[PDB]
């Protein structure tokens, strides 16, 4: 297989570090060629626990989060808070698919537990205020794809379509 | 005659039209046409009646038979309708469209002795008379039509509105023989008006639809249960469809606001199912209510008491197409803002739409899925996915299709320009600033038999991606 | 003469409301039904006949036939718009007609009820009558000597009687409107428009898709441009009678029967009217 | 208020016993009205194996599993290997909702290991082999309802509605 | 709710001391909105007086009175000998219907004695004598409506259309 | 920062020596792709000062000329008489757009000042005189386009449609 894992994209101040291996070679599935992000791996039936940033499993397909694919490892001190799984290469859920993939998957998602005492409520959170998205490029879209501004001029299409396509729900706690 | 009920409704971005396909004309303004409400009511009544008659008896009746059956409420050439529709609205006073002046004496001079096209376009709140022969002119004008930038970019971003605008924006003009100026003024003012009226697109159109009942058509044999089924189909229509054009793509979608009734003995359960939609918590609750009302017709303590009459007639599946609800392909999602949804629905039904090249991700297969569902496409293999008797990889098998040999269903699916879209889209709201897209797929009587939840997987991938 | 024809739209737009609209539309229909022939270098070479505008425009080149057909559809819409904007209402002749008629009836010792009603929705009276029938397919009940659309007295009497026998039985009607053995006791004049707001006629469409169809495989819209009576047009008519009895049932019948239809397609809210004014002149 | 439990209805055996308190306040979310099975819940995204089948999180939105609800704790020899959570009860994709809710019900849905060893497999599955019905309708409903087999003169209806009203995705691995 | 004051339009000075809250709220029913008068209420079976001029019940369906429909009370010194009533907002005969009324209403029409002493000999009379028009114009449309001589200059059209739109049957006894 | 250069296309014999960009840098915005001619530029409102072929600024919105667009500065000993300007590279009024734009470029215009000597009379003179259509093969694209005559067999189209493609307004002084 080609081991990977998943990261989310909220407006939240919790996106500091969740990965050791970022490249694992010279291949990613969420490649970029002057059309913005490709192959956005979408999950549904979940929300984000952005404060204590993690994906909390609710049980409504109305809730969802859309992040990207990172081919590597999240600190390897996990499975206390994550979920691992291998897929038959189309149990995925993409956005703007590019092509066929390498038959094998391994993705670790930042997961959280219920703590069921409060009547938690889901709310829609859209990527807005392109200042924080400028910071987002400065923090979660410079080092992961530094080939941008070195192979792609379109550093504007990226912020536009992050404004448009990346949206998610939260827990409001 | 006395009032039956009255449904305060609301239309979202309706695209009506009369004698000129726009909702406004030099003489009056008409946002909601009671004729369209009556016609769409009858069409939804036929769809709902076939849904019921195919659930309970696995049979499908022709439209002529169904409305011949419902004659005693909807009327025909032999009997006047018993239901009198109404449409009342705010600003129902004189609201015509007046073009006070338009300064185009110059483009005329640009059109002397030249066989040249004259296209129009709004370019940053200034309209340009782009002459295709390498010329552009910022026409100026004044009109009581206050087109806001919201509407301009709603039409510019929505790649389907900008497509039905190809016929209200362009005139080929032949002045090579000779052309007066007072005649080109007339031609160009006609062009300008046909373009301007296209942007009368309102929103939040709110209208009170009254229903009056002919008492003299009291219960003869089955008048009461016919009329009750008719009110149920009115509900189905208000909940799944919309007024105007491109309602199969979200526009004109309707939303209940208040339903006061005046004869409980006919309308009690109808008003109840109506008032259930005055406030909807979240997505799947609305889904549950849609299902509850779709199957209150099929399996509640009353379903039908008149199908036992032999006025009807079975469809000839080699001749006829009929639509009916499946009551299981009804994915719902919340949208939080309605304009971008409509702008994205084009991604969900376009052959190279980036929201479909992700869900099916194949040539000749997206094409088949969009020729079977999704209304009449312009086809230029693929029919191998559309056979009746051939390799069933993805079950899009049409009833009477046969390879390299045309039959009625063959021409009808490939070459018949007026064919509704089975894949439809609805935008609803409940007066609480929350809104849920409703996607679904009507079942056609030309599908041999489909793999339901495979297409349901497709449909939910759409309704999740199309936002 | 053909020259009367190829110059009839100019006449409609210049002689507006002072032309005989019946004959005008009748002659226009000849142009409309020979469009392809009146365009083949027979526009009379004028500059204010709408007929050469259809020589400037190009709608198709791969088919002269389709060219003519689309031009003819446009021309039908344009004829509707011409009639609606140019032929306005001047209701001075009707006001004089009704005042003089009421004086005549006062001489004959009748008791007159002069009723004024106003159109609320685009009305359709006389939809099967010949006016624009040879262009549009529909028509309007048109009096070619008052040069107006009108509501026949027979229609108003039939509607009033239908209502009165609805709520007073099939015998008090015959007591009022007579039967095959007694003459009625109530007389009705036709109704004529006396004052509009802006327009008298108005273009409209009706587009059956499924009426008379079996399935979706034979569905097709067929759009029917036609003319209707604009909103806010005020008609008036008289009601006269010699016995004092029949004054009662007609009075209260007037406001009620008008809010529901007075013409065609009332079922979808078209010929809805509004009692503007009623007035009773007793004689003796 | 009180807490419910979610019990899957599969074909084969993972159904030894899953209840301790099957009385609740007065009756359970799911019910019978001599017309069918109301308040049936379906879970999406999580599949179920036939060998110790508890809801295991897959990656496909189109992967769904059904099952019904009753109020109580499962056999109280447990409660480390499920999902315990209070959902606001407008966040569950029910089927055939009968009536009202009670503001943040709590649920017991079983959970199973993600099986990071082998690739996920999936083939659709609904009920057949009528003895399957005649077993499940008494191993649970009789264990649930004190009025089943008391007013039960519609059993044929209330099983041929199970005939279609339940379905899910078995891994079959 | 929204209790209404039907102030009919007679030719005598009976519109001076009859109301307490002539202010109402943000919506009347009778309108003057750059088109003329709107939503004028027509009643039948009633004939005004002009000495303590109010409606007396009579059963000649040819008698009729028209007036205005504004939100108010009957001076709180009356409604002991007036007509209060609640109509479902579709059984009101409004001439010149502009929009829709608000699904129910509370009307106070002045309902004097049936006058069992005299005999009813109703006589039709309309509104003329332009000064008798202008004074009640200053008395009603200027007071009830902040519109007139503040929002409109062209109310001469109102002057010339009230003298015909409004009329009634009276007795002068 | 980056530049472009507008090359006239009148019928005059003055194309070979007016510039020094025979190759450009490595590209051609105006390019032929065997469908025809693509992506040529129209400059309206500016008539042609034929001698020393350059555009005279007119106020007439109806005076247009046609030409190609390349990258450079002419003759290496010029730009003392031109109009050079930088722009969003989308205000181009191009036609037959079968290419792309770098989203930003600067353009030098071959410019001739007004020289108000008399009343002006521009004249629409479509390009003709196929000796000119052959010397605009010889002098123009056999040099500007090192792809001309060496890649396509379709020179006949890029010589026959030229009649339609280009035109200008000659003032004829």
């Amino acid at each position: 297989s080609t081991q990977r894992e998943y990261v989310f994209i909220p407006i939240t101040n919790s996106i500091t570090i969740d990965v050791k291996i970022t490249i694992g070679g010279s291949d990613h599935i969420t490649n970029i060629d002057e059309r913005g992000i490709h192959n956005v791996l979408v999950i549904t039936g979940y929300a984000v626990d952005e404060k204590n940033g993690r994906l909390v499993p609710t049980l409504d397909p109305c809730d969802y989060v859309k992040g990207i694919l990172v081919a590597g490892t999240p600190q390897q001190a996990q499975s206390n808070d994550f979920l691992t799984l291998k897929l038959p290469a189309n149990k995925l859920y993409l956005i703007r698919k590019k092509g066929n993939i390498s038959d094998d998957l391994k993705i670790y998602i930042p997961y959280s537990s219920p703590d069921a005492r409060n009547s938690m409520k889901t709310k829609p959170v859209s990527i807005s205020d392109d200042t924080i998205v400028n910071n987002i490029i400065k923090e979660v879209f410079d080092k992961i794809y530094n080939i941008t501004q070195k192979e792609k001029v379109k550093i504007e299409k990226v912020k536009e379509d992050i404004k448009e396509l990346f949206s998610y729900y939260a827990l409001e706690q | 005659e006395e009032l039956l009920m009255s449904l305060k409704l609301k239309a979202l971005y309706p695209l009506t039209g009369g004698y000129n396909r726009h909702s406004i004309n030099p003489f009056y303004e008409e946002l909601v046409r009671p004729t369209e409400i009556k016609g769409l009511w009858r069409w939804w009544n036929r769809v709902l009646f076939n849904t019921l008659a195919y659930s309970t008896k696995g049979k499908l009746y022709t439209y002529e038979s169904i409305d011949r059956l419902f004659e005693d409420v909807f009327g025909s050439e032999n009997k006047k309708s018993a239901v009198r529709l109404e449409v009342i609205t705010d600003e129902g006073n004189d609201n015509r469209f007046e073009l006070s002046y338009v300064e185009l004496d110059k483009v005329i001079d640009c059109l002397r002795n030249y066989k040249r096209k004259v296209s129009l376009d709004f370019i940053d709140n200034t309209l340009i008379a782009e002459i295709e022969g390498s010329t552009k002119i910022p026409i100026s004008f004044k009109s009581n039509l206050d087109i806001d930038k919201i509407i301009k970019d709603l039409v510019h971003n929505n790649k389907l509105l900008s497509f039905e605008l190809l016929g209200f924006k362009s005139v080929e003009i032949d002045a090579t023989k000779i052309s007066d100026k007072k005649i080109l003024k007339e031609i160009l003012r006609d062009l300008i008006t046909n373009y301007l009226e296209y942007f009368n697109i309102k929103q939040e159109v709110t209208f009170t639809l009254n229903i009056y009942l002919d008492k003299s058509r009291e219960h003869k044999q089955n008048f009461e249960d016919k009329l009750k089924f008719a009110l149920y189909s009115l509900l189905v229509f208000i909940l799944l469809g919309g007024i105007g054009r491109k309602t199969s793509r979200g526009f004109g979608s309707l939303s209940i606001i208040d339903v006061k009734c005046y004869d409980n003995s006919i309308c009690k359960k109808i008003e109840d199912l109506a008032k259930n939609f005055l406030k909807i918590s979240s997505g799947n609750e609305l889904k549950s209510k849609i299902e509850s009302i779709l199957d209150c017709i099929k399996n509640s303590c009353i379903d039908t008491l008149y199908i036992e009459n032999n006025i009807l007639s079975e469809i000839d599946p080699k001749k006829n197409v009929v639509y009916f609800i499946n009551s299981d392909l009804f994915e719902v999602k919340r949208i939080n803002d309605k304009e971008k949804v409509l702008a994205n629905i084009y991604k969900a039904v376009s052959s190279e739409g980036c929201c479909i090249k992700s869900i099916i991700t194949d040539k000749y297969v997206r094409k088949s899925f969009l020729i079977a569902f999704g209304g009449y496409r312009k086809v230029e293999f693929i029919k191998n996915y559309l056979c009746e008797t051939c390799e069933t990889v993805s079950s899009f098998n049409i009833v009477d299709f046969l390879l390299s040999e045309g039959s009625f269903m063959s021409d009808y699916i490939l070459q018949y320009e007026h064919r509704n879209s089975l894949l439809r889209f609805k935008l609803i709201s409940d007066n609480s600033n929350n809104s849920y897209l409703i996607g679904y797929i009507l079942h056609s009587s030309y599908f041999k038999k489909i793999d339901i939840k495979y297409v349901r997987c497709i449909l939910e991938k759409l309704t999740y991606c199309v936002i | 003469a053909i020259d009367f024809l190829v110059n009839i739209l100019e006449l409609i737009k210049e002689k507006q409301c002072n032309i005989n609209l019946f004959s005008a539309i009748s002659l226009t229909s000849i142009v409309y039904n020979n469009f392809g022939e009146f365009l083949s270098n027979n526009q009379s070479y004028s500059t204010n006949n709408p007929l050469l505008k259809y020589h400037i425009i190009i709608l198709n080149d791969k088919n002269k036939t389709k060219d003519v057909e689309e031009k003819r559809n446009i021309f039908k819409r344009e004829v509707a718009e011409l009639i609606s904007r140019n032929f306005k209402l001047d209701g001075e002749k009707v006001r004089n007609y009704f005042d003089s008629l009421k004086e005549v009836l006062k001489s004959l010792k009748y008791t007159i009820v002069d009723v004024e009603i106003t159109t609320r929705t685009r009305a359709l009276i006389g939809v099967s009558t010949s006016l624009g029938k040879l262009i549009f397919g529909s028509g309007i009940s048109f009096d070619p000597y008052m040069n107006l659309p009108y509501i026949p007295a027979s229609e108003i009497k039939g509607i009033v009687r239908s209502y009165i026998e609805g709520k007073l039985g099939e015998q008090e009607a015959e007591e009022i409107f007579g039967n095959e053995e007694r003459e009625g006791n109530v007389n009705f004049t036709d109704a004529y428009p006396t004052r509009s707001k802006d327009f008298l006629f108005v273009p409209d469409v009706i587009t059956p898709h499924y009426n008379g169809k079996k399935s979706e495989a034979d569905a097709e819209p067929r759009p029917v441009i036609h003319l209707t009576i604009a909103p806010k047009v005020t008609f008036r008519f008289l009601i006269y009678y010699k016995r004092e009895d029949v004054g009662k049932p007609i009075c209260d019948s007037m406001p009620i029967i008008l809010i529901r239809g007075l013409g065609a397609r009332s079922s979808v809210g078209y010929s809805l009217f509004e009692l503007r004014k009623i007035e009773v002149i007793k004689a003796a």
